[PDB]
Order: structure tokens, then sequence, then C-alpha cells
RNA sequence: UGGGUGGUGGC
């Protein structure tokens, strides 16, 4: 009866940004990013994809409570890399792989019919 | 009561397969084999039809309310 | 019921209308989650706010002068999980370790050195448990006369707050005084002892997620050979009680101090079937593996004990009323399925079976009388306890 | 850099309580009454009875938080096969030459006895290990 | 018929396989006593069925003979608080409390006794999927 | 690099063999194909007249479980951002139904096939009840008797599984990788012996056994997957797969844009 | 029944649930119970703005 | 139901006393104040007229 | 059906469940730690017999005291193409990295007890007081207040912060003001105030 | 916005 909305899982509020960055000044070259309105489905995909790269050193996320559709992530790469750039390249590579995936799947369903 | 639509666990729509299930039962089938023919292979869509017990016949036993 | 049973807290606002707790505070209030009610009084002034915030707050009531020990410890899952985590042969890849050390609110930002460098970096979980516990601790314990060489890997020595060896279990981090929590309290004040429970529970829940842990019907089963050994032993015990019957009903039995003939007879019976139960449960404990789940839980002590596994798998033992064996409810027998004056264990309520095999109906009913004792106790003597406690208070 | 070197005989292996971790007891060849015990992982480096072990203790693998290693750098460990880091937790000057060093590899153990003339430099805090072959 | 006074003067075996003295060492079954005291018994009575010792809110329970008996008492004193179907004429009846549970399934662990409380034709719950595994501390 | 291998296909299921992606990316596909597929179902129900043996929100619930066609659905917008105050024919599929047991004897089963589309932003073939064959009467909504007037008016609007699972696109998703445990990611519980008692996968015969002399390939990773994306009939399985990937792309791209716009 | 102990106000009462994603000194509050109960904070010179917002 | 009242906390009338084979319920009795009193007639009970 | 009771602790959506090899997710997850001390092994026997009678598709006779052992159920579950003791290799829903231990998993019959949380939530600022004693009223139905009883005052004394106790038994209750004549010490003093 | 009795259920 205090039951909230279940479009709190994907729709952002008005003056809240979708992507809220705060750089963590404990160690150099690390950042904390307050993602709005998601779950694991973004996060794990970003985790393992940020994992295998060389220049990335530390990357870790947590979902503070699963009855709230938010999560927060930590991102420290090496010295040289602005890590935001690395994550943008990470998105580029993921969409590259998946668009290749859709492409060959279309071809394979064309053959299998 | 009356058959639900999906499964409770998975979500394969099953509600159509009630009348066919009774008609397969009429010939003397066995209930597992009847579910076998309907293509129900996870047990989720096997408990969503196997357990189910029927009351809405009893509600239509009330000779007219109006 | 004691001076922690009112404790101050802080406010966290959540939807979905129930009260949320930490689960380390489950022990002092004595609350389970089968539907308890807990109240919430509110201050209406500044004065009472500071009164609560400086005295009745949880971090200032950790150590109970009842028994000069901490009474707020670790409960079911965090405990049995951390015991599964810091066994010696548990290794973790670096990637999952990134998250696991992200969960600590007091982690600085420095990973430890992985305890293997090559051929592929791993860890062991004791260093991750060392990430939580702050700098400035010592704890030395000798269990069973261990060495500094540690073959059984029990015991515990901690220097710097980094674990050196040992399986961290209840008898270190439970409610036991002179344990880890008490030591942290004495050496660091309240607040770091507050953050101890946060660090440990969040860590071991994330890891007990990605490991997982379960319990299945096989876990109370031992192989057929150990079942044969338990059956042989308890059969030999029934031979022993037949010897008791033979000598005492052939009047060859010697009488103990202070007890007459039937009292020492029943006392002999009680000792002998308890010996049956103890040796049989011991054999069934000895056979079971260590990847076996139930033995992990009892050897963690988060819930249960030795007699649990003995009763589930090997033997339940004697059904009691008021400490004794069961009265002949009728003349000379304690059901109408028995003969007269048969003091055999299956008459007056010894479950020979496990829980697992099934009970004969009579044995089921005698265990019903056991539950009957427990019910009448827990809803009758609490009268006397309440009245006594009111009178000592006033 | 290396503060120890010796070659060892594998006499006993205890898998036992642990499916992934075994205990070796190595008695030295080059100078006996140097007893060495090292708990070890099977599936990173399986060992067996009566093999040969080159055992080395160092304090710096150069010839602060650990990142995973680059390719461009290099270590002392590059000619080795099982590299574990540890901590010197108990140093006991005993008898005539019963000199026992207890250094722990984080849940793993390492007892060492023998002559003072070998172990005399070992009084440190963080001591590696580097098994060859 | 017997009441509690003739219960004094009888001699029962539990199941009709125990009337004939039977025939091992299998670690699945259950162990009846031998009853080798009287070589030549005169059994006068044998139970129709042992699960007929129960109460009405007790025969519902799947296998009562494998539990710690306070939980048997708890299940019998909770079985009365099921949401389900109370009588089939909730259209015309006007009562201050009534609750229909939507989708009531006869349990796959039915008994043979639930035919005689009609509970397989009026159930008060469902079959949902059990998975006994600590997942993220929420079932502590 | 990543390679697709369809193994079976029919219209109620697809069992493919996605090869050579990470494990997180395949399971992220799984989470998408349960959750974030925009489809169409019955969102506000208005009874014009009911007199049944069944109550009202009961029947609105069961109607919410009913499978519609939403093949054309991405040129239909979301309800909560469509440019009308309460429903019009830009974003609705208004079903008005009144079956009515006329004649005072017998059993009247309001089925799925009697459900009438009255309007819809056409001629996009949306909102039809999904038909197995064309003689698929189907979903068992009601049993009506003498004069029991059931006149109902539904709206159909566009929600995802996150709001509620009446917008479930699909049904049940198998998933496995390394059927012979060559990573030792899993650890068997075992009484006697690990090999005998756990029966082989349905993908055991697509690969080889392990050899006992082989060491633990520590630098190996999981690399071959198998999943099973069945259908409710609401979409066809190829379209499911396609749009699930498409949606997951779009969410990732929006994250990219918020990066670049914060930038 | 009325002087040594009595009934009083500004209480609340419910059924509880565990939640390990928490500190040790935190207790979850359902929203409606936060709406019903209150606390008199003094309007001071260091809390005007938020309290005016809480009016709003 | 049983009229001892509740005056007398005695555990002899609250025992599952062993005449109960098939006459009352060894499981069912409420939690608490009623316990030991309240006897549900068994699934083979009949009342002699 | 064996007392292992409790409340719905948390709600997870569909994908976030663990899920076995076919796609089956679960709906109710009782605790491992709920079992080993409560010693209710019948609950496991029900879950196993449930899964078998689902797959062979009929309702298995679980009336007690038969020769229905566990062995017949074990053999039938194996010989219909499964693991013998219940387990299937279940996964994280957040990675799919396999859950290291195999998870036990099946259907079982559940029920719904009559309590809810929407009938026992209650909080109270003020309101209805009795005429007779002006202490706030008793019962949920009239939105009464809670009994801050004796032994609550006992633990307040044990903590000792009695200023909180002077909040509780003066200020959130029947705060009441009388007068005394200082000579005969009584409250007979008649109080007119606007004439003072 | 009644009292006052009494019953059953929750921890
Ligand atoms: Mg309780
Ligand atoms: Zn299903
Ligand atoms: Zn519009
Ligand atoms: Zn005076």
């Amino acid at each position: 009866m205090n039951a909230p909305d279940r479009f709190e899982l994907f729709i952002l509020p008005d003056d809240v940004p979708k992507l809220k960055i705060t750089p963590d000044s404990r160690v150099p070259n690390c950042i904390i990013i307050k993602f709005e309105r998601e779950d694991h489905t973004l996060a794990n995909l970003l985790r393992e994809e940020l994992a295998l790269y060389p220049d990335v050193t530390f990357v870790a996320y947590k979902v503070e409570h699963p009855l709230f559709a938010n999560f927060v992530m930590r991102l420290q790469t090496e010295e040289g890399t602005r890590p935001k750039q690395a994550l943008e390249r990470a998105c580029a590579s993921i969409i590259n792989k998946l668009k290749t995936l859709d492409h060959k799947f279309n071809e394979e369903w064309n053959i299998k019919n | 009561m009356i058959i639900p639509v999906r499964c409770f666990s998975c979500g394969k729509v099953v509600g159509d397969k009630w009348d066919a299930y009774l008609r397969l039962l009429e010939e003397g089938k066995q209930e597992g084999d009847a579910l076998d023919e309907l293509k129900l292979k996870r047990y989720c869509c096997r408990r969503m039809v196997l357990t189910h017990v029927d009351l809405i016949e009893k509600f239509l036993r009330y000779n007219p309310l109006e | 019921l004691h001076k922690m049973s009112m404790m101050a807290h802080r406010v966290k606002v959540m939807p979905y209308s129930t009260f949320r707790l930490n689960l380390s505070v489950t022990s002092p209030y004595n609350a389970d989650f089968d539907g308890d009610e807990m109240n919430l009084h509110v201050p209406q002034s500044e004065e009472t706010r500071a009164e609560l915030s400086q005295l009745c707050a949880v971090p200032l009531q950790i150590v109970s002068p009842q028994s000069n020990k901490p009474v707020m410890g670790i409960v079911q899952d965090t405990l049995c999980g951390v015991r599964k985590m810091t066994l010696r042969d548990t290794f973790i890849e670096y990637e999952q370790v990134m998250n696991m050390l992200f969960w600590v609110p007091s982690w600085d930002g420095v990973v430890p050195q992985p305890a293997i460098l090559k051929p592929k970096p791993l860890w062991t979980g004791k260093q991750l448990l060392s990430i939580a516990i702050p700098s400035g601790i010592h704890l030395q314990r000798t269990d069973g006369g261990n060495s500094l060489l540690s073959p059984k890997d029990n015991g515990m020595l901690i220097v710097d707050g980094k674990v050196m060896f040992g399986v961290v279990d209840k008898k270190t981090v439970g409610s036991g005084g002179g344990g880890l929590i008490h030591t942290v309290m004495r050496e660091k004040g309240p607040k770091i002892c507050a953050e101890l429970f946060g660090n440990i529970q969040k860590v071991v829940n994330y890891w007990l997620l990605h490991n997982g842990f379960s319990i299945g019907i096989g876990d109370a089963i031992a192989d057929a050979s150990t079942m044969k050994e338990i059956t042989h032993a308890i059969s030999s015990a029934k031979e022993q009680v037949q010897e008791i019957i033979y000598k005492a009903q052939h009047n060859e039995l010697e009488l103990k101090p202070g007890m007459t003939l039937r009292e020492s007879f029943e006392g002999e019976v009680s000792r002998t079937l308890n010996d049956a139960r103890d040796s049989a449960g011991r054999s069934a404990e000895m056979n079971l593996k260590d990847l076996n789940n139930v033995k992990q839980m009892v050897s963690a002590g988060s819930k249960g004990s030795f007699i649990n596994i003995a009763q589930m798998s090997a033997c339940v033992g004697q059904q009691m009323v008021e400490g004794k064996r069961i009265a002949f409810g009728f003349a000379d027998r304690s059901l109408p399925h028995f003969t007269k004056d048969d003091f055999s264990p299956e008459s007056k309520g010894f479950v020979e079976n496990s829980y697992l095999r099934g009970l004969t109906p009579q044995e089921f009913f005698f265990h019903a009388m056991a539950g009957r004792e427990g019910l009448i106790d827990t809803a009758v003597k609490t009268a006397e306890t309440g009245y006594i406690q009111r009178r000592l208070v006033k | 850099s290396a503060l120890f070197d010796d070659i060892f005989t594998v006499q006993t292996v205890d898998n036992g309580r642990y499916n992934k971790v075994s205990r070796i007891i190595g008695i030295s060849t080059t100078n006996s009454a140097i007893k060495l015990t090292l708990d070890i992982n099977n599936e990173m480096f399986p060992v067996s009875q009566d093999d040969s072990l080159t055992v080395t203790l160092a304090n710096s693998l150069s010839l602060k938080s650990w990142r995973p290693p680059k390719p461009t750098d290099k270590s002392l460990a590059d000619d080795y096969d099982y590299v574990m880091f540890g901590t010197v937790y108990k140093f006991e000057e005993g008898d005539e030459d019963k000199i026992k060093v207890y250094v722990s590899f984080g849940g793993l153990l390492m007892c060492l006895e023998g002559g003072y003339k070998s172990l005399a430099s070992l009084k440190q805090d963080n001591l590696y290990i580097l098994i060859r072959r | 018929y017997v009441d509690g006074e003739e219960e004094e003067t009888i001699m029962i075996a539990m199941t009709p396989e125990d009337l004939q003295t039977r025939s091992l060492n299998d670690t699945a079954k259950r162990i009846k006593p031998e009853m080798s005291t009287s070589s030549h018994h005169t059994f006068t009575h044998c139970e129709i069925h042992p699960s007929m010792i129960l109460g009405v809110a007790a025969s519902i329970i799947p296998f009562p003979d494998h539990n710690q008996s306070p939980r048997n008492t708890y299940q019998s004193a909770m079985g009365k608080q099921a949401m389900g179907v109370f009588l089939t004429n909730y259209n015309v009846r006007m009562d201050t409390m009534a609750n229909i549970l939507y989708y009531p399934q006869k349990p796959l662990a039915k008994t043979q006794a639930m035919e005689y409380l009609k509970f397989r034709e009026l159930p008060a719950g469902q079959n949902a999927i059990v998975a006994i595994a600590c997942y993220s501390g929420y079932n502590q | 690099e990543p390679k697709v291998n369809i193994i079976n296909a029919q219209d109620d299921e697809v069992e493919l063999m996605l090869s050579d992606v990470n494990l997180s990316l395949a399971n992220s596909l799984r989470r998408t194909m349960l959750a974030e597929v925009p489809t169409l179902a019955i969102d506000l129900v208005e009874i014009k007249m009911n007199t049944s043996v069944l109550a009202d929100e009961f029947i609105s619930h069961r109607l919410g479980l009913i499978p519609l066609v939403s093949e054309d659905v991405e040129e239909m917008k979301y309800s909560r951002d469509c440019t009308c105050e309460d429903y019009c024919d830009e974003c609705s599929v208004v079903l008005e139904l009144s079956a009515r047991h006329e004649g005072e004897e017998g059993t009247t089963d309001v089925y799925s096939s009697s459900l009438i589309k009255v309007s819809g932003p056409g001629n996009l073939n949306v909102g039809e009840p999904v038909r197995r064959d064309d003689y698929d009467q189907g979903i068992l909504l009601c049993k009506l008797r003498n004069h029991q007037e059931l006149n109902i008016r539904c709206i159909a609007k566009k929600g995802i599984a996150k709001e509620h699972a009446k917008w479930s696109p699909c049904s049940a998703i198998a998933f496995e990788y390394d059927p012979h445990n060559k990573l030792k990611h899993t650890d068997f519980w075992f009484e006697v012996d690990a090999k005998k008692e756990w029966p082989d996968s349905k993908y055991a015969t697509w690969e080889e056994p392990p050899k006992p002399g082989e060491v633990f390939d520590y630098k190996a990773k999981p690399n071959r997957f198998y999943m099973t994306v069945e259908t409710t009939g609401s979409l066809k399985a190829n379209q499911v797969f396609s749009r699930g990937i498409k949606t997951l792309q779009e969410k990732l791209a929006n994250v990219l844009f918020e990066l670049e716009n914060s930038r | 029944g009325n002087l040594m102990g009595k009934r009083v106000d500004f209480s609340a009462r419910t059924v509880i649930s565990g939640d390990p994603n928490l500190e040790l000194d935190q207790v979850g509050v359902p929203i409606s119970i936060a709406k019903t109960l209150s606390y008199p904070e003094t309007v001071t010179q260091y809390n005007i703005h938020r309290l005016t917002e809480y009016v709003r | 139901n049983t009229p001892i009242g509740r005056d007398g906390k005695l555990a002899k009338p609250r025992q599952l006393h062993n005449t109960h084979w098939g006459l009352v319920c060894p499981a069912e009795t409420p939690e608490g104040q009623a316990c030991g009193l309240v006897k549900n007639l068994s699934l083979l009970s009949g009342i002699s007229i | 059906r064996h007392g292992q009771k409790g409340t719905i602790g948390v709600t997870y959506r569909h994908e976030d469940m663990p899920f076995s090899a076919e796609g089956i997710v679960p709906d109710l997850i009782i605790n491992p730690h709920a079992i080993p001390s409560r010693m209710t092994v019948a609950h496991l026997i029900e879950c196993l017999l449930s899964k078998v009678g689902s797959i062979r598709g009929y309702e298995g006779d679980a009336t007690p005291f038969t020769d229905l052992t566990v062995d017949a159920v074990s053999n039938l579950l194996r010989d219909n193409g499964y693991q013998s003791r219940g387990f299937e290799v279940m996964y994280n829903g957040h990675t799919g990295k396999k859950l290291m231990a195999q998870v036990f998993f099946g259907p079982t019959y559940y029920q719904r007890l009559r309590h809810m949380v929407d009938d026992k939530i209650h909080a109270r600022a003020r309101g209805p007081v009795q005429v007779l004693t002006r202490q706030p009223v008793e019962g949920r139905s009239r939105d009464g207040g809670l009994r801050f009883g004796e032994m609550e005052r006992d633990c307040m004394i044990a903590h000792g912060a009695a200023g909180f106790l002077k909040e509780r038994l003066m200020e959130a209750s029947d705060a009441f003001r009388v007068h005394v004549c200082g000579i005969c010490g009584l409250m007979s003093v008649i109080a007119n105030l606007k004439k003072n």
C-alpha cells in the first residue's frame, strides 16, 4: 500500500542526470559513477568487458539494495587513461560485436528457412 | 477453478490446452502421456495443467441467479 | 527482558511496508521472522533525542554485564558462509575480488598482494577477511594444543589484523567473550565495532551469493556401510539393555547411592541408551565428508549441533517425559500395542529409526509426547519467570 | 636479492583434508638437518614424491597496490613456476642450531630449520618464495 | 467399536502385514518390532489405517511421520488459516469475513485421506517452486 | 569473431549455439529476452456491463495475461509518453467485446478468437489474439449462462516486463556452457563418485570428453554457449532475438550518449 | 494499568523483515508510518530552508 | 473443550496421555493458553448417543 | 506444510532468480538455515516426491506409514533422466557463473495464512482519548495507542535516562494541570482564570 | 464516536 512505481526501473527523473559521475580523490585516476534506473543487465556486461582490457586496472560495481533500481560503480584504470574514454571505447566495441551478431543471425535465419 | 493462461513458473501460454486435454482424456489416455502429446516438457507447464481442479462448473450449477 | 531490549537506532526510509533490521541485532531482541511485532516510540524533544543517542544506541550496549561478553554477534548465513570462505583451499580470481573489496565501506583503495603470482594470480579468502578487520588487533588462541605448524588448521593467531592461519568459526567470532568482537571493542571503542559487522556481513553475503550454498536430502544420508555399522552398534546396545534386564530381573543388579532399585534401573537405562546414541552419532559424524553441507553447518556453529545430525541420520534416541522414560499410561504398558511389563526400549519410547527412514507409528506418537512436554513447558513456566522477574525488579 | 637457495627431496605429500591443497615435507640434500615444509596447490603446480625442487626465498622480486602484471616488465620469477608471497610471522631462536622460522603464505604455511649460517639473514617481514621445476 | 475403556483390554498390531509374522538388511525401509515375547499371540484387533489416528487438520500434512512433533502441531494449527474456497456459494452468502484464493491446486503430495475432506476438489493454496538455497542473505 | 549456429528452428522455439562471446554478454542477452522487449497488452479495462459468475478485476487480470500479436509494435509508442490525454487511436487497440449467452440454456465460452479489434493505429497488424492454427478458439476467459450479460471494453497499451509481467514477451530460457566442467567452475556434490551419477547434457554429444591426464587449463575461459528462446506466439523467435539485441543496443547507446552529453 | 504503565502515543507497530544490506544501527521505515508519525524540530537559524521545503 | 478453567497450571491434565490412540489428535492443539486442553475429535471419532 | 514459515522477505523480478539448465526459475526460497536444527526432513521428502510426480505426471501417495521409501523416488528421478538426489546445477542470474554447489530444487504445496501486513501496520500521533481517564484508547479499530508497559519502564530504568521516562509518562499522554493550596496541601482550590 | 462482558488467533 506503500507500493511504488514499477517504471522506477528505467525512467529517469527530471533534474537527476541519467549518468552521475563523481571522481574519487582517494587514489589518482579513479571515478565513481552513479547510474540511474538500471539493474545488473547493464552492469555485468560492463564489468567483464572492462575487465579484459590492459590499461584498465580496477573496475567494480555494487547494487546497494535490489529493492531500488540503482547501482554504483568504481573505475580506476592506469595512470595515463582518462577512464571515461576507455568506457566509451568499451561501448563502441560491444555494439560492434553485437551488430556483427545481428548481421550473421539474419543471414543464418535466411538460410535456415 | 478454471485454467490459467501462462505457466506460473515459465510463461508459456497454456490456457487453450484445457479443452484439448479433456478431449484427450476422454479416449482413455494417461495424463502424463497426454501432456507429452501437447508438447509440455518442462514441469512448469506440467504443474500448471496437471494439478488444476475445476470449480466453475459448480458455479454454473446455480440455476439462474437472475 | 534485559537492558538491551530497548535499543536506539537510525532512520532509513523504504517502501513496501515492513520493518527492516540488521541481522546481527536478531540475537539481543530475540526476534525471528515468523511474524514478530516490534514497536517504535519516537522522541518529541531534543533532550530525549540526545538521551537515546548517547546511551541506548546499539554500539554502546554491545557488552552485556549479564555475562561480561558481547551479546551481538553473527547469525546463520554470514557465519556459515565465512567459515566456508576462509578454509585453506579456497581460491578466488582477481575479477570477482574487485567487487568483493569494493563492498567494504572502510577499504582504503588498496588491494592486497595476491597470495599467488604465477601461473595465474589467485587469492585465499583469509586475506579478504583481513581487509575488513582494522589495523591494531591481536588474537592468539590455542585449541587442543595446536602447534605453530597447524595440521588440522584449527586454532587462530592473528597479528596486524591479517589472518595467519585457522578456520574462523563460532568459537572465535560468535558470542564468546574474549572473542574477536570483544577484542575490537576493547581496543577501538564502539564505532569500529559497529563497522565490523557491516564489513563482514556485506563481504560474506556477496561471496556467499557467487558461491552459493544449499542443503539436500542426500546430506543426511550416509553410505550403506556406515548405516550397517550404526545398526550393528545400536543392536549391540539393545543387547546391552537386554543384559540389564537379564541381570536386574534375575536380581543381579547393584544399587547406586541415593536411588532405589527402579531409579537406578532407569538411570542405567538412560546412560546405556545415551551411550548408544553418542557412539552411533559419532560414527555417523566421522564418516561424513567435508563438502557435505550439514557437517559444514554444524562445524560452523551458526545453527545446530552434533545431536541434530545424530537424530536426523543415525538415531533419535529415547522419548522422555519429565526426564524419565514414559509412564505406563495404562496398566503395565504405554499403548495398547504392547505387552505387559516390557521395559524394552521400543516400548517406552526409544526411536530406533532415523528421522529419514520413517517412524513406526508408536514411535511417532511418543515423539508427540516429547513435543507435548516442550509446549507445556514453554507456555507454563514462563508464568513463574515473569513473576520472579517482576519481583526482582520491584 | 635471493636470500636463500637449496635443492630439495620430496618425501611426503598430504592431500588429505584438502582437494586442491597439499603439504610437502622436503629434507635438504646439500646440507641435511635442514627440514622444509611447504603447503602447496595441486592444480597450479602438481608435485609428487621424490622429485627435485629448487627453492628460493627473496624479499624483492625487482632485480603500492597490486595491479595485474604488464608484459613490458619483468621479474625474478620469470624463470620459475609457482610464486607465492608470504609474511614472516614467528621467528624463534631455539636450541644449539634448532632455528625455526615460521613464515605464512596467507592461510598457507612454511616451517624451516637448520644452520644459523643460512637462515641468519632471514629476519624480515615480507618474504616471497619461488619454486623452480 | 471400542471406546477408551475397552482400549484397556485389547491387543493391536499396526498394519495387516504385521499380522502374519514376516520374513534382509535393506537401508530404505522401516523397522517394525519383532513381537517375539508371546510365541502364540491372540491379536484381537488390527488398525484399519494408522493415518487414521490423526485429527482433521492433521491428515492434510504430507508425511507427518518424518518431523519434529512441535512442527506437526504447528502445521495443524496453521492449516486452519489457509486462504481458499470455504463453500461454493459465496455469490449469495453475505458474511463479514470471506476470502477466495484465486488459483487453487490440489497438492502433488496429496494423501489418500484428502479425498474425504474434499480438499483435492477445494484446495487452499498452490504448488510453487521450492529452492532451498541461501542466495543473498534475504532468507537468513 | 563471434559465431552463430542455429541447431533447430520452428515457430514455438529456437535452440541456437552462440559461440565465442564472453559469459556476461550471453547472460545479458538472456536477461534482455526475458525483460526488456517492448510489446503490447491490455492496460486499462472498463466493463460496460458484467453479470457473470466471475468477478471483475479477476477477468481484467486474466485478460492481462492474454497473448496479442505485436510484430509491428515499434512504430507504436509507449503509453506514458504518447501525446494524448486519456486513450485515443494513436496509441490504443480498443477491444470492445460483448458475447452474451442469449437463449436461457447452456454454456458460453468467451474465447480468444471472439475478441474484436475495433480500432488501433492501423493498418499495423497489432493486437490480434495470437492464433496457433486459424481454428484456434483458444484462451478460456469465461463460462456464461442465462442472460449473463458480459459487455467489456479494453484498451491496449505498451509496457515492458519491468512494469509487470503481463508484458512478458517470452516463456523459458535454457542456458549452459562447458557441459563437461572443464573449467571446474562447478563442483559436484557426490556420494560415491563424480562421474557416474550426474547424467550427461543434451549438449554432451556436441563435444568431446576430458582426458584424465590433462592438467587444469587455468588460462582457458568459457567459450561455447547454448540457449533456448521459446515463444508465446506474440512474436516469432527470430524477431524476438533481433529486437532483444536491438533494444539492448539502444540502452547501451543511451548510456553512451549520456556519457558524451555529460562530456 | 494506568500510572506505573499505561498506553501512550507516538508509537507505531508492524511486522518485521531481515535485510543484511544495512549497517547495525539502521531500521527500515515504511513510508506511511513516516507520514503518520512526526517529530518537532525547532525552527532555528540553521534549519529554515529545508523546513520551509517540508512545508512545501 | 475442557473445563478445568485455567486455575491450576498442572501438567498432568495437559499431557498427551496415552489413551489417545485414534481418539483425539496428537498433532492439533493451539499454541499457548489452550494447549493440553483442546481436543479435536479424530478422523475415526464417533459419539455414542 | 511443515511449519518452515515466515514472511515474504524480498521480491525479485524474473531474470534475477537463479535458474536451472532448462529455464525453470523458482518462486519460493526457504533457507538452508531454516532446516538443520528444526529437523524437518519430511519437507525434503515432499519436495522430491513432488518433482517426480510432476514429471511422471500423477499424484503420488504420500499417506504416511507405507513402504514408500526414499529409494523408489530416487531411482525414478534418476531413470527419468535426472540427478538422483534432487540437485540441478543452478546459476547466478547476475553472471551465469555457475553456482559452485548444486542447488536443490522442486515444486511443493504452499498455502496462505490469514495475516497480512496491511492489517497490523498502525501508527499514531494523537487523537481519541477516553472520557474516564484521558489516556489514549485501546484497540486497533479506533486507532489506539500502544502500551508502553511495565517492563519497558524497567529497561528504561536500567539504562537510567529517566528524562525519556518523563517524556513518556507526562508528555505524550494525559498531561494534566492542577492547583494546590500550600497550607492544607490539597487540591481543593477552585480555579477561575479569566477572572483570575 | 460508546461502554461493559465473552470467545478465538498472532509472537
Ligand atoms: Mg518466534
Ligand atoms: Zn510452465
Ligand atoms: Zn494518441
Ligand atoms: Zn488550605
